[PDB]
């Protein structure tokens, strides 16, 4: 079995980290991404085709011409970044109101919860207004990607919730 | 269909460097210099004319054809170089497209890929040598073909806020980028 994943977020959210940290086991140093990464990675027999695209505001136009075949949709917020939360949550509804993502999961990894401002999973949910989100499944997960807590608790629903 | 880079460095060292990367992807790395995305500055290039280091885009030609020409101009002191065939993906732009009629030579029908370009999405490539492409395609067995058969280049309307124009030039008060423009321009 095969799921192609889309993975989204405003610049620093941690997204090219958890990329790295899944397909390489390892916590890289990254590059603010302004076109995409894209690896391929196997977790209890299925294979997730992770696409990671860059969050930066000029090119997030560019986000929904990776909409079509996508199964699940993962949408990393920073936890501490109090400030943007509520870009994080405008930037969310638009993709998800996209007619191409209608049938799409979606996993909120509510990353750096290692940092001591991190608002947690119920502060999220609510700051991201999910409960408005009645068409398909969503659930929100603790991460830190650095140390990798959190990550294939994720990868687990995206399993279990398709 | 399909994008040609021709490139002077050899198939193994793109794959061990993870494909096609912008020279401002090493120069970040190497001192900390925030990469350029704005497409004109990468058409226009430095002052006097050449590729900034700090470039946040990688080129490809639209023809086998025009790759070639480009390789036989820019290229023409290497006795080896490569042809590599490239599939499409959003995040490739074309520059004529996007920076208009102000593309400021748009004799190099550039399609530009920002970020640059993974090795899973080299198709194969072509040996030239001494400006003759003798041999037949070499397959890229690292080439995923799923990734990309249902992506297409980035239409040049979600190009246009990425033209990246001088803050006083002209084009900022016209259609398309005028719904871009930044404050004052
Ligand atoms: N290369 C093409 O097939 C191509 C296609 C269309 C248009 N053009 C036009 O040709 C002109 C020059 O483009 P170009 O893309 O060859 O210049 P470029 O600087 O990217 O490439 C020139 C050479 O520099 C080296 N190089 C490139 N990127 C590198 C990297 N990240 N790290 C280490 N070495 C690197 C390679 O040896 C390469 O052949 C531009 O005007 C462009 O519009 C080129
Ligand atoms: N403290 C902490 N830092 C993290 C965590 N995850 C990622 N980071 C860091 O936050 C910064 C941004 O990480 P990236 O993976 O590049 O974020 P990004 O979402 O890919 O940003 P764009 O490519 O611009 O879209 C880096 O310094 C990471 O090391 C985390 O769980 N905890
Ligand atoms: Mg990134
Ligand atoms: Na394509």
């Amino acid at each position: 079995k095969e799921m192609r994943i889309l993975m989204l977020g405003l610049d620093a959210a941690g997204k090219t980290t958890i990329l790295y940290k899944l397909k390489l086991g390892q916590s890289v140093t990254t590059i603010p991404t302004v076109g995409f990464n894209v690896e391929t990675v196997t977790y209890k027999n299925v294979k997730f085709n992770v696409w990671d695209v860059g969050g930066q505001d000029k090119i997030r136009p560019l986000w929904r011409h990776y909409y079509t075949g996508t199964q699940g949709l993962i949408f990393v917020v920073d936890c501490a970044d109090r400030d943007r939360i509520d870009e994080a949550r405008q930037e969310l509804h638009r993709i998800i109101n996209d007619r191409e993502m209608r049938d799409a999961i979606i996993l909120i990894f509510a990353n750096k919860q290692d940092l001591p401002d991190a608002m947690k999973p119920h502060e999220i949910q609510e700051k991201l207004g999910l409960t408005r989100i009645r068409d398909r499944n969503w659930y929100v997960q603790p991460s830190c990607a650095t140390s990798g807590d959190g990550l294939y608790e994720g990868l687990t629903w995206l399993t279990s919730n398709y | 269909d399909k994008l040609y880079r021709a490139d002077s460095r050899p198939p193994d060292e793109i794959k061990q460097s993870g494909g096609l990367m912008p020279r401002g992807q090493s120069e970040y790395f190497d001192r900390g210099t925030q990469m350029n995305i704005n497409l004109y500055d990468h058409a226009r290039g430095t002052q006097t004319g050449f590729v900034r280091h700090d470039d946040g885009y990688v080129s490809t030609s639209i023809s086998l054809r025009s790759a070639h020409l480009v390789g036989q101009t820019i290229l023409s002191g290497h006795s080896t170089y490569y042809i590599y065939v490239i599939a499409t993906a959003p995040n490739m732009f074309n520059v004529n497209d996007v920076l208009g009629a102000y593309s400021p030579h748009p004799d190099d029908q550039d399609v530009s890929a920002l970020g640059g370009i993974p090795y899973s999405q080299i198709y194969g490539w072509y040996r030239v040598h001494f400006g003759v492409l003798d041999e037949q395609l070499h397959r890229n067995r690292g080439y995923r073909d799923r990734y990309y058969s249902n992506l297409d280049i980035a239409p040049a309307a979600d190009g246009y806020g990425l033209a990246g124009f001088p803050p006083e030039h002209r084009a900022w008060r016209e259609e398309p980028w005028i719904h871009h423009a930044p404050p004052g321009s």
